DNA sequence: CAAGACCAATCTTTACACTCTGTGAAGTTTTT
DNA sequence: CAAGACCAATCTTTACACTCTGTGAAGTTTTT
DNA sequence: CAAGACCAATCTTTACACTCTGTGAAGTTTTT
């Protein structure tokens, strides 16, 4: 049984209180403003933190606690989710006799918001919260996603350190992991990922991971939704690799 | 070893399952619809791929993975013992050196190879098979000579007992001829043809004649290696067919068929898996289903004396004792006995394993701690104690009298949930040696102590002191040792009271019956809420203190009202004489009290009266009732001290932790008990029977609660809730453990 | 009620068999191979040769009889009621009058019809089944039509759970066909089409010719009611497939679906045979296979609330609630689980049946007391209670040192046949409510008990004095009170020297610690002789005193040896300084004692240590060895002495009865005392933490002793031999249970 | 597969003295509408038809609802329910006789003929073309029976 | 003199009411 | 320029020895 | 620069009409 969220789920168990004076005054939930949001720069990365005290913050917690922890996710991804670690993502390339690394350049900015309405699309009802002027589901958008300042052109944004942009990730890329996966098993190879970090194992005698054509249709396959792959990065061995260390 | 790991990724019920540390004997236990049997299938499903065949491929657990994948880790440290020795040069064995270990070999250099030559070998096959959603399957070795051999070296043997044909023994030979290896070359159809026409002829020739005919008669094809086997035993054996005891199969029974075609066939393949280097995985469902528990316990105790039978040890030597490694025995058993007498019959050589399919659906394997360094509680161990291994919630007690009330019917009935949970009474030995602390997260439980056994209050000293048992849950609370900060300063400062509680002094009043200020139930509570980590819950006071409380002595007066009025008898077998010469000899008002005793006595058997007797007998009875009530509120000031007395009577403690025999060893509180034995043996005598732990007050005490306040009350939420409050102590105690129970 | 008796002779494996008395639940319990089915299988053949099926006669029991008879007596009384009286005026009514009780009211005249109809109507109807030894079948009633309508009134359900089609349940539609009964004669083939074709129809009639047209194309057989009943109920109702919590049965597993299934069945026979006079008796083969022990636990409770929701009595009344007799449930269980939950929950209504295979073959039915008038051991009552019922032979004792013996894994290695008894220990008030003495023929048991809740001796007054439980005993035993004479004159003659034992006095030496000429011995013989009638069994002494005898010295001391030289080790992280320390200031010679007791210490690991060290360890412990052998034989006059000493410490029991806290408090033997204590806190510290009774010392002193004595001796008959010389008493209770078991 | 239906028969087979699997393959034939006819009217006629006192069956179909766990009707299984309901008889018999007390080819023969005759007759009114495929027409009759049967 | 054993076929056998539960206040041969 | 994915068939795969157990010391069209 | 391969779930699929038949004119580590 799958989880469906209603106008009373989003009105008793979601919103609690941070929402009420709107859902009683039929007010539009507001945007994120940029009150809310303090922009850190850590290295060339830039990070989206909400203040604490806002409501936003706390209907994220309790949307991270009770909605998003209930959609299937792929178990190819091995991040972000309950009982996923770093050590999971490298075991199973142990039976593997070459190894290959991928990256997704900017994993969390790239990911379109349309991508997350047509995701989270299934598990919401269809309804009206605010008389006949907000949706719902537009709602709960509002809430997750934010609207970069700094660069106002690509629009709404899931940005970095937003609570609930990890699981969000997991489950826009859901579709992703389903199609790499399809894919490698097809070629026979195994095949995990942790955030944005892809990594990939032939258990067999070849060169098919040391190939370019493994690269082309890894990144043909990631424009699907408009990734991109971060060649900087790319590794392959035989016999032996090194991913930060392990 | 024979197989090291088994591993399952989203198929059938498992998302992803590692099974592995297998020993001789694998006892699987679980609740009904856990996946016991999906190991089985998917195990089933794995071998019937390895040889080849045409199978639908099995479900995936969940839609969103393009995978379902299935790996075996094949132990194969004696197989390369075997082959690499330069003295085994046979054709099996050179088959098995250019199959397997040719290629891996290849890889390794001369150090390598003789550093794995000299060191403790250590070898393993890691195969891999892949589901994809389109219904193809892929391995991670291309070569299918590989696959079949594998398949060859560690057989699959497979029975479901529930299904056996009991009338037709014949699926044993084939697996029989699955176990043995060897030559038969020199064996033609030639010299056997040759050697039965002479001996069946009475002219020679005519045999090789008729065998001449009938193979040009037909049209077959050549045998394969396990019908040749097959064929060779069945000739050379007396007899095919088989009877159980000298009596024909369908003459006896189903149970015993069954149980004598599992202990033959174990027998068989316990004997002949001695000599040969094939380790064959057997698996069998139901090993107890239609038998009696001594018949069970007796399938156990044989297979345990074969297994012995051909054990080598140090100690052990000799003809006729080997040290080839015992096949993989899993069975999936529901029965306690079978449990019970693998435990204690294999100990160190047995694994218990628990399946459990969690909240989403996803079934968990976890080991069950079974080996015991106690001989014994392995001896004292029964079907008590293994019948824990399949509880879903144990709850260990310390007494008697919480397994009288936990176990109350009437009180269960309002509490379904707690229904499911298991009480068992543990002696601290006993709870050391279980160690229900290893599995937790397999059985959840909790330990249920008085408070008593952490602090001993003394009145003379006005001291607390620490029992060792306090010190040693506060050792495994310091956690701090080597640790990182958390939310724990709370914990911390919660430790570092409980130990200044030591220092500290606190004053009593009547004598040592009363706490001038001092609050054993924050004592209580602040103990329960940290120490619910190590899942302990410590009762404020004893069990009969749980039950009779100052609320409580509402209802629990009424029942002496009605234990006044039901249950006694008039003491004569002339009612009527009788009554009349007690009425006349003893008065009334002034001597009520011997009046009740000569006239009314507990008696179980209730003869009828007349109706002037019946009459008499109330007004005597409703005056006695009188009398008690204000004796009662006039002999002691407070309903405290009346909850008091009746704790200390049936056996309790006082807020103190004082019993009646330590209060009267150690002499204090003279007046109370002074006060308690006059109640005792003068108006209460007809309950001194009663005062006992063991009496069964308890039962007679809930079942009249329960039908009294479910007549004044219909609604079951209700009178859940009246229960709630009138014992506010066991409902929160079956409360928790049923909402553990539901998660 | 339903069925008042089944009887057979000479058919299958009964010679000849009566079951009566039958309860609203009967449970059939007993060992494998004993007949529990073939009542199945005869009362199935007898109902399909009521309904003039063609099957094969069954088989005779022995062929020296030239007949086998089964007989049946149905309760007709209620359906007399129903049919006699003259408001029911329908066919059905009208067919039973003058099928069944026509022709029998008919022989009746007027006076003896009116006491009948007036009175307790109490009326059966017995039909008798012959089988020749020529196949042929002979009925005691020639009218067909009348064993058709008893079958139709009294159906039989059959289920076997073994051979239950998990996955397709559609044998339940069937048996409820044979449910329920009403009338058919107004809905025909005509009207039901009308009203079809007119809610199916965008155009009148279209239906009711395509109706037509399928019933011209095919040729049929008129409908039965069991077809007519099932294809109404499969029309009315929303779904014909059974699917079980909303997941298709074949992803399901199987105890899941059985357990649904037969949940289902019972749940829908109970329900539909409340308004109906048709009263079926239906019989489970295994309602617990595949199924865990919660889940049988509640399959029986679920039973018993339906049993109880519907069942009317004087107290509970109203809507929903019917006085309709039930339905005769039996069902054959191996299950303890089942057979606990059926008990604990019916009561009163509940009956366990026991089957046992004699010795030449025949089966003998027998009722085991299964009901209790003790609230407190019906809610106590737990799964170990619940086993006594499956055991063979029954051995009550008192405490838990003889569990820890009678349980010995390698005592019962050589004893195999005492492996089938299983030993429960039994309070008084336990053994008086379980009542072992009502089955005694059924279930063979045994009560051991000490020699001391019979004789209380007082040191101070020299005399005997007889506990209650011993006037008890005499009180049963002077059978003499209605009799005639026998061979008893032994008998009486031991009850009055029994009684006159009272009155004797018996001098005591060494301040009461042995008996100058009473032989203990003689007078437990003469008591064991005498009352092996009451399958009590008294021990001269405690268990203690049982295991250590004069005869047991030797093997004890070299176990004392033995924990000399083994399971202590050094109480120092560093070894070789500590143990020079300890050289140097204590003696070896004048301070053997203190340079021990700092050196070795008891400890189950033993770190390994320089050869130099061992050395210095061996010499100190081989000269502590002979300290001890030297003081012990100096401290102590005889062996006796000794042996006392050692029974005392453990916690045994003198010539007199005597404990060592009871000499304690009565103040005598101080010299005695004070020796063993100081023994016990100077050269015997060692041994002080398994002094205790439960410290496990019986479990390792058995096992060491019985390793040891195998090491010395090969044969099995050689060991148990000097089993029973070592141990005269065990070895004696132990041959005596075996020699019963075997019989 | 429903506007097209393959109706399969190997008659060598055949499980003579059953003709069960004539009814599925019936299903399979015909189209019409089920909104109208629910649960309730048909019970409700059925306890007003089969009744002494009004109420009764209602109650019992009731209690039979409240005691099983079942799976909604497919179609198929409607349609065989409402036929098997609306004719005079379920079990077949050949000319008067019982099926096991006839021969093999006989009742091979009336089977195939029967299901033959009810294809050709019920597929007139729909647009549903069934593809019937009958393995050894012939197997166990006799050259007269044969041509009789074509 | 008198007697056990006196074909096999032949017809709606499934509920009622007040009581929602209880049942009631012009051939041969054979028989001849 | 250069590269993963390089048909499907085709041959005794059942034990050895010292060690009774351990494995080792003169047509059209298409490709063209 | 740009592109085939863009999850798996999610809702009555059984006849209509005029035409009885035809459908239409305050931690580490990782991602970062
Ligand atoms: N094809 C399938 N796809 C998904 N889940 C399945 C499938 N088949 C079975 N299951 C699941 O696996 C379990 C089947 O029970 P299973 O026989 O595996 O357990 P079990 O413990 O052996 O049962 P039992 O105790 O009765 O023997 C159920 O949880 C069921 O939901
Ligand atoms: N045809 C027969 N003739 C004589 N004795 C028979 C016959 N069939 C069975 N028996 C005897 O009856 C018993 C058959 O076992 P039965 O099934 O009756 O017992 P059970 O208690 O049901 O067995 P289980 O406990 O395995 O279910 C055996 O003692 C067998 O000797």
């Amino acid at each position: 049984k799958m989880i469906l969220v209603d106008k009373v789920f989003y009105e008793k168990i979601l919103s609690v209180e941070s929402f009420k004076e709107n859902i009683i005054t039929q007010s539009a939930i507001p945007k994120i403003s940029n009150k809310e949001v303090r922009l850190i720069s850590s290295g060339s990365k830039i990070f989206y933190a909400i203040n604490n005290t806002s409501p936003h913050s706390h209907v994220q917690l309790r949307l991270n606690r009770f909605f998003l922890s209930h959609i299937p996710l792929n178990s190819a991804a091995k991040a972000f989710v309950r009982g996923g670690s770093y050590l999971k993502y490298l075991e199973p390339h142990i039976y593997g006799s070459s190894y290959c690394r991928l990256d997704i350049s900017s994993f969390f900015n790239n990911i379109s918001f349309d991508d997350v309405k047509q995701s989270l699309s299934p598990y919401i009802k269809d309804e009206y919260l605010i008389g006949t002027e907000q949706k719902l589901i537009d709602a709960i958008l509002n809430s997750v996603g934010y609207e970069s300042p700094i660069r106002k052109d690509k629009g709404m944004i899931i940005p970095m350190g937003f609570r609930t942009s990890p699981a969000i990730s997991n489950i826009v890329f859901r579709k992703m992991d389903l199609l790499i996966q399809d894919f490698c098993a097809k070629k026979g190879v195994i095949y995990s990922r942790y955030a944005d970090d892809m990594l990939f194992s032939n258990p067999r005698e070849s060169k098919l991971l040391m190939s370019d054509y493994f690269i082309d249709e890894i990144s043909s396959l990631l424009s699907i939704m408009g990734f991109n792959i971060n060649q900087s990065k790319y590794i392959s061995r035989e016999k032996e690799i090194s991913i930060n260390g392990y | 070893m024979t197989i090291e790991s088994i591993r399952v990724k989203n198929l059938l019920s498992f998302d992803d399952v590692i099974l592995r540390d297998f020993r001789d004997i694998n006892c699987i236990i679980g609740r009904n619809n856990v996946g016991k049997s999906n190991l089985l299938k998917v195990i089933r499903y794995f071998y019937a791929k390895l040889e080849n065949k045409k199978v639908i491929p099995l479900d995936f657990h969940t839609n969103y993975n393009a995978v379902g994948e299935i790996t075996f880790t094949f132990d194969t440290t004696r197989i390369k013992k075997i082959v690499t020795s330069r003295k085994n040069n046979g054709r099996f064995h050179k088959h098995i050196y250019n199959t397997l270990f040719k290629s891996s070999s290849v890889k390794l250099n001369f150090e390598e190879l003789i550093a794995r030559k000299n060191s403790t070998n250590k070898s393993f096959f890691s195969l891999t098979l892949t589901i994809c959603k389109d219904d193809s399957v892929m391995w991670s070795v291309d070569d299918p000579k590989v696959r079949s051999l594998l398949a060859t070296l560690y057989p699959f043997l497979y029975i479901e007992t529930r299904h056996i044909d009991l009338y037709d023994w014949n699926p044993i030979w084939k697996l029989i001829s699955n176990l043995n290896s060897f030559n038969f070359d020199d064996v033609d159809h030639d010299e056997l043809v040759n050697f039965l026409d002479e001996k069946i002829s009475s002219r020679k020739g005519d045999y090789k004649k008729y065998i001449d005919r009938v193979v040009s008669v037909i049209d077959t094809k050549p045998y394969t290696y396990k019908e040749k086997v097959i064929n060779y035993i069945k000739v050379a054996i007396k007899g095919d067919s088989f009877v159980n005891a000298g009596e024909e199969l369908f003459t006896q029974s189903d149970g015993t068929n069954s149980n004598k075609f599992l202990e033959t066939l174990l027998h068989l393949l316990i004997t002949l898996t001695r000599t040969e280097f094939i380790s064959p995985i057997v698996y069998i469902d139901e090993p107890e289903v239609g038998l009696h528990p001594k018949l069970a316990e007796s399938f156990v105790s044989n297979l345990n004396k074969i297994y012995s039978k051909f054990k080598k040890t140090s100690e052990l030597s000799g003809p006729g004792r080997y040290k080839t490694p015992y096949p993989n025995i899993f069975y999936s058993t529901h029965s306690p006995s079978i449990l019970k007498q693998t435990i204690k019959l294999f100990g160190k050589d047995q694994q218990v394993l628990h399946f459990s399919k969690k909240k989403d659906g996803s079934t968990r394997v976890n080991k069950i701690n079974s080996t015991y360094s106690d001989e014994r509680f392995l001896n004292i161990f029964s079907d008590n104690e293994a019948r824990l291994f399949f509880s879903e919630y144990i709850v260990f007690v310390e007494g008697a009298t919480e397994l009288e009330l936990f176990r109350n019917l009437s009180l269960l009935n309002l509490y379904p949930a707690f229904s499911l949970a298991d009480i068992y009474d543990a002696n601290e030995v006993i709870l050391a040696n279980i160690n229900p602390g290893y599995s937790k997260a397999s059985i959840p439980f909790v330990i249920i102590k008085d408070i008593d056994t952490l602090i001993d209050y003394s009145i003379k000293t006005e001291k607390f002191s620490l029992r060792p048992l306090f010190e040693k849950m506060i050792k495994e609370l310091t956690k701090e040792f080597d640790y990182y900060d958390t939310g724990f300063g709370r914990v911390r400062k919660e430790i570092d009271l409980f130990s200044d509680i030591q220092s500290s002094t606190k004053k009593h009043m009547d004598s040592g019956l009363f706490f001038k200020r001092f609050s054993l139930h924050n004592l209580s509570s602040r103990i329960n809420k940290v120490s619910r980590k190590l899942n302990r819950y410590f009762m404020t006071t004893t069990i009969e203190g749980a039950l009779i409380n100052e609320q409580s002595l509402p209802y629990f007066f009424n029942w002496i009202g009605d234990v006044i009025l039901t249950q006694m008898t008039i003491n004569n077998p002339n009612p009527d004489k009788f009554i009349e010469a007690m009425r006349r000899r003893y008065n009334i008002k002034s001597q009520v009290v011997p009046l009740f005793k000569s006239v009314f006595c507990i008696g179980l058997n209730h003869p009828v009266y007349s109706s002037a007797v019946d009459k008499q007998a109330l007004r005597i009875k409703l005056s006695f009732l009188n009398y008690l009530k204000r004796k009662v509120y006039s002999d002691f000031n407070n309903e405290k001290e009346i909850v008091l007395a009746l704790r200390l009577a049936f056996g309790g403690k006082t807020e103190t932790q004082y019993t009646l025999d330590k209060l009267r060893k150690d002499g204090e509180a003279e007046l109370f008990r002074e006060k308690i034995k006059n109640y005792k043996n003068n108006e209460l005598f007809f309950l001194e029977p009663q005062m006992t732990k063991t009496s069964g007050w308890v039962t007679t005490f809930l079942n009249y609660t329960i039908e009294k306040i479910t007549s004044e009350e219909s609604d079951d939420d209700r009178i859940r809730q009246k229960l709630s409050f009138i014992f506010p102590e066991i409902i929160s105690i079956i409360e928790q453990a049923s909402s553990s129970i539901e998660a």
